[PDB]
């Protein structure tokens, strides 16, 4: 509900 | 001859590439695209189809984690649809035993798995088995003498050195010896009777090493290291040899493939993926 920055997994690199 | 299947993955977003390679040319081909982009995906084969299990559509849109299973038939280029697993499960590990698909652990949401399911090809079906002693998602899986095995992974809380066993007939899981090196995100494959585990993340570090275990010894082994540390590689077996196709460092994405010879216990890098990416799917037919 806040918009807040994505955070990096460590293991695939993802952002989510 | 046979091809190495590479489906979907993640770079800036997950993917809907399919490619594949030739390694008795070095040549890569693209194919169809998959009809939904996903990474953190399984493949496997069963009666010379491609499928692609779970994993989740990361985009700037959104996530969608996927419960979805579709097939690839490699003569006629085409994807087809089939009935969907009953839960979403990003970074599963799938086996096969008696042509039938083992989907196993995974995450939806926050939720990790401990639960396992199987499709029956013929019926277009899924039923759900007995479930892990362990929660695992960035689980590694193979199949050895028609039992199931879960190898490392994250259970919401810790990464895992730890490995079960499941009995078909019995439908019930047991816990084996634990590997020497806790493992999440590991590809793990069975090549020559024996489960090998390649890389992962410790929960601090990307790996390099790799070590195979042996139901005769019941004992994990080191074996040579792969040249690149990765996590959520994509590993598959081709004409007696290993081969893991990119993942994520830390650092970077890779494109890397390196290939395991176990006659000379060496790796090489043998060719590069068309891009670098991490959690494809990947199967040989």
């Amino acid at each position: 509900a806040f918009f807040a920055q994505l955070q990096l997994d460590e293991e695939t690199g993802e952002f989510l | 001859g046979r091809l190495i299947y590479t489906a979907g993955g993640y770079f800036r977003q997950s993917l809907s590439y399919l490619e594949a390679y030739n390694p008795s040319d070095g040549t890569w081909l693209r194919l169809a695209d998959l009809q939904v982009p996903r990474s953190g995906l399984a493949g496997c084969v069963v009666g010379g189809l491609l499928y692609a299990v779970g994993g989740r559509n990361n985009s700037p849109d959104g996530n969608t984690d996927s419960s979805a299973l579709d097939c690839y038939n490699p003569m006629t280029n085409q994807w087809s649809p089939c009935a969907p697993m009953s839960v979403p499960r990003n970074r599963i590990g799938v086996g096969v035993i008696d042509g039938h698909i083992y989907a196993v652990g995974g995450s939806h949401g926050c939720i990790h798995h401990n639960s396992v399911e199987r499709y029956e090809p013929e019926r277009d079906e899924w039923h759900l088995v007995a479930p892990m002693l362990t929660r695992r998602i960035g689980v590694g899986v193979a199949v050895l003498n028609r039992l199931l095995y879960a190898v490392g992974g994250f259970d919401g809380t810790n990464r895992l050195n730890s490995a079960e066993c499941y009995y078909p007939e019995r439908n019930e899981w047991r816990m084996i010896t634990a590997m020497n090196t806790i493992r999440s995100g590991a590809g793990v494959c069975v090549l020559h009777n024996c489960i090998y585990a390649a890389g992962g993340y410790d929960g601090q570090d990307q790996l390099n090493s790799v070590e195979r275990y042996d139901v005769e010894t019941e004992t994990w082994t080191f074996v040579a290291p792969m040249k690149h540390r990765r996590s959520a590689l994509g590993i598959t077996v081709h004409q007696g040899r290993i081969y893991v196709l990119g993942g994520y460092d830390g650092h970077t994405f890779l494109d890397s493939v390196e290939c395991y010879d176990p006659d000379t216990d060496t790796w090489s890098e043998v060719t590069r993926m068309t891009s670098g990416r991490s959690g494809v799917g990947v199967a040989v037919t």
